[PDB]
RNA sequence: GGUAUG
RNA sequence: ACUGACGCUCAGGUGCGAAAGCGUGGGGAGCAAACAGGAUUAGAUACCCUGGUAGUCCACGCCGUAAACGAUGUCGACUUGGAGGUUGUGCCGGCGUGGCUUCCGGAGCUAACGCGUUAAGUCGACCGCCUGGGGAGUACGGCCGCAAGGUUAAAACUCAA
RNA sequence: CUAACUCCGUGCCAGCAGCCGCGGUAAUACGGAGGGUGCAAGCGUUAAUCGGAAUUACUGGGCGUAAAGCGCACGCAGGCGGUUUGUUAAGUCAGAUGUGAAAUCCCCGGGCUCAACCUGGGAACUGCAUCUGAUACUGGCAAGCUUGAGUCUCGUAGAGG
């Protein structure tokens, strides 16, 4: 059964990538838009929206660059099988700065770089070089 | 003041309870969070609690050979 | 510099499997003899019945190597 | 403890002048500094990566008259130092008593300046040191002995230093007889020859 | 595995095994020749390599390989043991110290001397 | 442009009269400043091969985008069974590598640079691999323009 | 119809 | 139309499980281990021929294994196509829309062969299993079995594959 | 592999050997010699541990054919759990307090002629406990929701038993 929500978000980004397609659509979340937030605010993806009440729709947009795919990689980290939460100190950079983990913090779902300058750790959802 | 919280498992015991603590702690070597349980001997003075209470306890002098806490308060009723 | 050997003649009293034979000296003592790897190179096949050349060694009496088939 | 041995064959293995010998004649006059020494030197092979590794760092020890332990030693500290191993590396060995003593032209070879230091001919900042691998530190002053003042071979050994470059982190003064330590020499001050990456990749393997 | 599986059985080292545990971590042990003998070598090789039986303190009995040429070692003789397995000899997992104990150093020897127990001539 | 011989290696073919023997050439060019590629040759004898390889090596160069003599991140190549990682390095670490990876990162101006090779370890693999992972290690400035923000929002 | 072995 | 997360997976457990085999009792055309004879052959404990008993069939009970195979665990999601088959269904022979299924192939994956929306692709949940060859699926012990045996399952040693 | 090659002796013998291998007449592989390489008051050998070994793989591996998917199901414990609101604050996160002996390691110094060694101060001791906060995520509790899972209605095909 879907047991990974989250996982099934960025499988279908990642998936949607690969066969160049220009949006992808799911079932909608609070966790999913606030995770969507953060891919556009960083760049990865050019805009969402959540249509229906009901049953709402995420729909993600997704960006390309000279041809290629602007998320290169999207690996979910903590999973439902094993968490993973990280004080500030230990916070990962991804691609030596050059990607972004997103963090699950008490202040809300943010970049790594966000919840450093916020001296917050938090439950690390997801690398996206 | 420093108490534990817990779920009755026993009182077939004469003033005495079986009291199952749960612990949420991180696998040493896997990182996976797993629930562990300690199981304390509890003094329950007047009988009050029955299996499946959940209840506040606290540490005290040794009463037996194996009980060395006793209840403080009744949280819920089975 | 190596040590001597004796070369004794004798007689193939069976063939043995990877070319090890029993072998009668003269003196009458039976050793366990293997074929020299010249003669192994050159074809020469040893059979039972065969009048053969041993070298020994003192160091162990029961053992030969097969240096010469006549 | 020492390589006592023949002097021109470590030149000639590593294919290069190490300055074992004073400089009062050529190296070519004295020895056939382009062949390897030994009956099969004429034939030049090609070297491995481990064995071009192995000849840098033979070159340094030999130069500088250091044994593997005490260099592996030197190696431990260039890298446990901050900044660029290799360089801590060539800046330790430059620091050794009897380095110093040859590059301010108290000896005519490191060795003559070892056997100065051994033999209680060197005072650094007063005081007697008779060990070739003490440090010498910025603004120490290096100096010979009142005693040893008239050995013909220090007065020898300063004239030959004129003939070679002078190092700039070093200051002598030749009528006195003493120099200062004023800073440790940069990498650039140093020989670019000594290729000291190669001698990092091969602690590392 | 999972991680799941791990928590429930962790992963196990491989047990590993002595090459010469007759030796019981010793770097040598004294034995007494019950045989001393010659035996020919596996397919590729062809000698009489020159081996002895040997019971040690203890208890273990083994064959070592007698390196060198030539050897004075008889049965009853007192020799020392050490590691090192002669590739084609089967079952043949020490060496002889030469030199040492009963076991002399190979005559004329200059080479190598330290390995076969000869003296600086 | 630097050139390095990685590996000869003698093959043969059967026929009906015997065994064809012939060599191969693996060789690596670069210029120095992330500039890299690779080449195999076959010959009846290793000169024309070492002579194919370099001449097929020079044809066949990417760039690679690096920063002061070393990697932008860490990043990882695979090809066939041989799987490479290599990260940044402190200037005065060295080439840090093992063999085929030390030839490529050499050649094309790697200076400092942590590596190891996980699994098969035949150069011709090793070497494709370690081109691979290089060919896609991203820089910051064509990070900035993917994600259409500038180098400082991003660093 | 079994093509034991140069 | 209704219920309202009631779900997925599953150590141990429980059941089902080709054929041969076993027990008791039926049945017995054809076929046929064993066996008898006839040949073939250097021999021919075979293949071939003539026969032929158990067995194959039924009932009940046991056994619990097979190249029990897609040599591919179960569940869910996502990701270009083409040609078929089969079984529903909607709409006007055509145009859709479900289920199952055969073949080819794209990206991707793969050591390669190949797999390729029925994935061996991209992911998530849980379980089972592997850790050089031989020794050995053997020994010992336990459990199961009337037995045949099954299941769990080593080590010494030897080889440099 | 691994820095360093020749001659003579021997002739798959004697012997070498960590592995690959060498030795059967012109052996850079055995023994001696000359020459060379590496270490140096040591040098070798053996033993033993970790490494290399991502070769038990948490970091960091596999299972179609290389070793590896139970013959198949159901299912208890266990693991995991769609979506919304509230609440809780167990996990988690933040800050603080206590503690985490000294030595050791590390850093910056100081002392023995140097070094080893000794030594001042720091850092570290990744932990544990407590208190005070945060509340996104996970858990708990409460109330929902309908998209997962089911039930009902009508019908269809089928060597299912
Ligand atoms: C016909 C024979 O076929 C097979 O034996 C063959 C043998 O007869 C020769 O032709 C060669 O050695 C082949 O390489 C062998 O395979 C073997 N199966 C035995 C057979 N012979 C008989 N069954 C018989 O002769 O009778
Ligand atoms: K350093
Ligand atoms: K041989
Ligand atoms: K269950
Ligand atoms: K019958
Ligand atoms: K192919
Ligand atoms: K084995
Ligand atoms: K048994
Ligand atoms: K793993
Ligand atoms: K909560
Ligand atoms: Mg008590
Ligand atoms: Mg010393
Ligand atoms: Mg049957
Ligand atoms: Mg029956
Ligand atoms: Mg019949
Ligand atoms: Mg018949
Ligand atoms: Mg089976
Ligand atoms: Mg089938
Ligand atoms: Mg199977
Ligand atoms: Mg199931
Ligand atoms: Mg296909
Ligand atoms: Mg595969
Ligand atoms: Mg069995
Ligand atoms: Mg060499
Ligand atoms: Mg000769
Ligand atoms: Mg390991
Ligand atoms: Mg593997
Ligand atoms: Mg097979
Ligand atoms: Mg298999
Ligand atoms: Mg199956
Ligand atoms: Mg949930
Ligand atoms: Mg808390
Ligand atoms: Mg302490
Ligand atoms: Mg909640």
């Amino acid at each position: 059964s879907m047991q990974d929500p989250i996982a099934d978000m960025l499988t279908r980004i990642r998936n949607g990538q690969a066969a160049n397609k220009a949006a992808v659509t799911m079932p909608s979340s609070k966790l999913k838009v606030a995770i969507a937030n953060v891919l556009k605010e960083e760049g990865f993806i050019e805009d969402f929206k959540v249509e229906g009440d009901t049953k709402p729709e995420l729909e993600l947009t997704l960006k390309y660059f000279q041809g290629k795919a602007v998320v290169e990689s999207i690996q979910r980290v903590s999973r439902p099988g094993l968490r993973i939460y990280k004080r500030k100190d230990e916070l990962p950079k991804v691609m030596a700065g050059l990607g972004i983990a997103v963090v699950s913090t008490s202040k809300g779902v943010m970049t790594d770089r966000a919840a450093r300058q916020a001296g917050l750790g938090g439950e690390i959802i997801c690398y996206v070089a | 003041i420093r108490t534990l919280q817990g779920r009755v498992v026993s009182d077939k015991m004469e003033k005495s309870i079986v009291v199952a603590i749960e612990r949420f702690v991180k696998h040493p070597i896997y990182g996976k969070f797993i629930k562990r349980t300690t199981k304390l001997h509890v003094h329950d003075e007047n009988n009050e609690c029955g299996i499946g209470d959940v209840v506040e306890i606290r540490e005290c002098r040794p009463l037996s050979k194996t009980k060395s806490w006793t209840l403080v308060r009744v949280v819920e009723k089975a | 510099a190596k040590e001597d050997n004796i070369e004794m003649q004798g007689t193939v009293l069976e063939t043995l499997p990877n070319t090890m034979f029993r072998v009668e000296l003269e003196n009458g003592h039976v050793v366990t003899a293997h074929i020299s790897g010249k003669m192994r190179k050159n074809y020469i096949r040893i059979l039972t019945g065969d009048k053969v050349t041993v070298e020994l060694t003192p160091y162990d009496l029961s053992k030969g190597r097969i240096v010469f088939r006549s | 403890a020492r390589y006592l041995g023949p002097k021109l064959k470590l030149s000639r293995r590593e294919g290069t002048d190490l300055f074992l010998k004073s400089g009062v004649r050529a190296i070519d006059t004295k020895c056939k500094i382009e062949q390897a020494p030994g009956q099969h030197g004429a034939r030049k092979p090609r070297l491995s990566d481990y064995g071009v590794q192995l000849r840098e760092k033979q070159k340094v020890r030999r130069i500088y008259g250091v044994l593997e332990r005490q260099f592996r030693n030197y190696y431990k500290e260039a890298a446990r130092l901050k900044g660029n191993t290799g360089e801590n590396l060539l800046a330790l060995l430059e620091g050794r008593l009897d380095n110093v003593v040859y590059r301010m032209g108290f000896g005519a070879t490191r060795a003559e300046a070892r056997q100065l230091v051994s033999h209680k001919a060197i005072m650094v900042n007063g005081r007697v040191v008779n060990i070739a691998s003490y440090q010498v530190s910025p603004n120490d002053v290096v100096s010979i002995r009142e005693k040893a003042k008239k050995q013909s071979r220090v007065k020898a050994a300063l004239e030959l230093a004129e003939q070679r470059e002078k190092p700039t982190w070093l200051e002598v003064d030749a009528g006195k007889m003493e120099g200062t330590f004023k800073r440790k020499p940069e990498r650039s001050d140093l020989s670019a020859d000594i290729n000291e990456h190669l001698i990092v990749e091969l602690y590392s393997k | 595995a999972t991680v799941n599986q791990l928590v429930r059985k962790p992963r196990a080292r491989k047990v590993a095994k002595s090459n010469v545990p007759a030796l019981e971590a010793c770097p040598q042990k004294r034995g007494v020749c019950t045989r001393v003998y010659t035996t020919t070598p596996k397919k590729p090789n062809s000698a009489l390599r020159k081996v002895c039986r040997v019971r040690l303190t203890n208890g273990f009995e083994v064959t070592s390989y007698i390196g060198g040429e030539g050897h004075n070692l008889q049965e009853h003789s007192v020799i020392l043991i050490r590691g090192g397995r002669v590739k084609d000899l089967p079952g043949v997992r020490y060496h002889t110290v030469r030199g040492a104990l009963d076991c002399s150093g190979v005559k004329d020897r200059k080479q190598a001397r330290s390995k076969y127990g000869v003296k600086r001539p | 442009l630097q050139e390095k011989l990685i590996a000869v290696n003698r093959v043969s073919k059967t026929v009906k009269g015997g065994r064809i023997f012939s060599f191969t050439a693996l060789t690596v060019v670069g210029d120095g400043n992330g500039r890299v590629g690779f080449g195999y040759g076959k010959a009846r004898e290793v000169p024309a091969a070492i002579q194919k390889a370099m001449e097929k090596a020079r044809r066949n160069m990417i760039n690679v985008a690096l920063n002061n003599g070393t990697l932008q991140h860490p990043v990882k190549g695979v090809h066939t069974g041989s799987r490479v990682f290599m990260q940044p390095a402190s200037e005065g670490t060295g080439i840090i590598a093992g063999g085929a990876m030390r030839a490529v990162l050499e050649v094309a101006g790697v200076h400092n640079v942590l590596a190891k090779a996980y699994g098969s370890t035949n150069p011709i693999n090793v070497v494709r691999a370690t081109i691979d992972g290089l060919e896609n290690m991203n820089s910051p400035e064509m990070v900035a323009a993917k994600r259409g923000k500038s180098v400082e929002e991003i660093l």
